[PDB]
């Protein structure tokens, strides 16, 4: 099995401490390895945090707050990344790494969730087809969904009052920089279909309640 | 004060050679410990590709990739290079260049990736590049935007007013359509009172097709 194992997910409370583990497989002693830690937020390159070998041999990455520290758990054969005073902004993927037999070995990464974020309804903006698209004999309705929490929605479309399932493409929700979620849905129509109805609606359901936006030719 | 300026994203056909460069600015590619390359397939974890050391010119490659990898530097161009031959779809990834710093531990010297380039998504596919069609989404805050339809491969970047406008901009992650092409939208929220006097232009760059479109969005 891989030399380094990290839990896929970890949740922790704001203001408390997060304890992220990097477990070395049996046959490899954690006492013998320097453990390096990297943090990665969406969109951006990994950031070196710190390394820890022992209390006498460790060093902090440039610009990394002392909230982040390293340690080892001998009985669990694991390196630890400890984050105190946990902030919402600390939500990220964290990778451990060691050098082993001349190679840089990365753990699979842990995605850290910081608990206690409030429920939030989606903001929905719906755009009709542009004149330019219609002139190209195409039509796309654009439904943009933002700032919702937790990160799950379902989207349905209506032509007047009738369900439309064909021509719908919807993204999975993705975490925004503010830790809320975004998604979008696109309905492809012919210009004739667009012009032949009184209206179309995008209907976004989140936690059992629905927000609907309507546009018309 | 060094910074790494990495070359851009693009598409390769299987069997071709990937070639990326990184220009060092703000100082010299020499005089430090070394340089390296790391990659990350979309939605997956980090994988080290290899490193090169400045004093010796010696290299250390990931053994699973060694037969295909060449990392080198050119001092006159202040430039770091990666070549990876005979690519397949398994090589689709964001590739990062990085500066390597050594650290004295107890029994050994070790090293870490101290400074990183921004990444370049290299996609390996039999499909052809396709540049996006860009349409304006016409608008007290008002929302206006741009629809970036039917492109391949990722990525597309969108700025507004040549990057001058950043407040209230939300560029959404792309949808992957059943056709295999991507579409995304970018929306900017602006004062509604400004609409008659302020020009709004979305700048849509699709580097893998060397194509950028600047679309005026009007009421």
């Amino acid at each position: 099995q891989p030399v380094l194992t990290q839990p896929t997910f970890l949740s922790a409370s704001p203001g408390a401490s997060a304890r992220l583990s990097c477990t070395l497989s049996s046959g490899i002693n954690v006492g013998s390895y320097s453990i390096f830690w990297y943090q990665q937020k969406p969109g951006s390159p990994p950031r070196y945090l710190l390394y820890y070998y022992s209390d006498s041999s460790k060093y902090q990455g440039s610009g990394v707050p002392s909230r982040f520290s390293g340690s080892k758990d001998a009985s669990a054969n694991a390196g630890l990344l400890l984050i105190s005073g946990l902030q919402s902004e600390d939500e990220a993927d964290y990778y451990c790494a060691i050098w082993h037999n001349f190679a840089c070995v990365f753990g699979g990464g842990t995605r850290l969730t910081v608990l206690g974020q409030p429920k939030a309804a989606p903001s929905v903006t719906l755009f009709p087809p542009s004149s330019e698209e219609l002139q190209a004999n195409k039509a796309t309705l654009v439904c943009l969904i933002s700032d919702f929490y937790p990160g799950a929605v379902t989207v349905a479309w209506k032509a007047d009052s009738s369900p439309v399932k064909a021509g719908v493409e919807t993204t999975t929700p993705s975490k925004q920089s503010n830790n809320k979620y975004a998604a979008s849905s696109y309905l492809s129509l012919t210009p004739e279909q667009w012009k032949s109805h009184r209206s179309y609606s995008c209907q976004v359901t989140h936690e059992g309640s629905t927000v609907e936006k309507t546009v018309a030719p | 004060q060094l910074q790494l300026q990495e070359s851009g994203p693009g598409l390769l056909k299987p069997s071709e050679t990937l070639s990326l460069t990184c220009a060092v600015s703000g100082g010299s590619i020499s005089g430090g410990y070394g340089w390296g390359w790391i990659r990350q397939p979309p939605g997956k974890g980090l994988e080290w590709i290899g490193s090169i050391y400045s004093s010796s010119g010696s290299t250390d490659y990931n053994p699973s990739l060694k037969s295909r990898v060449t990392i080198s530097t050119d001092t006159s161009k202040n430039q770091l290079s990666l070549k990876l031959s005979s690519v397949t779809a398994a090589d689709t990834a964001v590739y990062y260049c990085a500066r390597v710093q050594n650290i004295v531990v107890v029994f050994t010297i070790k090293e870490f990736f101290e400074l990183w380039g921004q990444g370049a998504l290299v996609t390996v596919s039999s499909a052809s590049t396709k540049g996006p069609s860009v349409f304006p989404l016409a608008p007290g805050t008002a929302a206006l935007g741009c629809l970036v339809k039917d492109y391949f491969p990722e990525p597309v970047t969108v700025s507004w007013n040549s990057g001058a406008l950043t407040s209230g901009v939300h560029t959404f992650p792309a949808v992957l359509q059943s056709s295999g092409l991507y579409s995304l939208s970018s929306v900017v929220t602006v004062p509604s009172s400004s609409l008659g006097t302020q020009t709004y232009i979305c700048n849509v760059n699709h580097k893998p097709s060397n194509t950028k479109v600047d679309k005026r969005v009007e009421p």
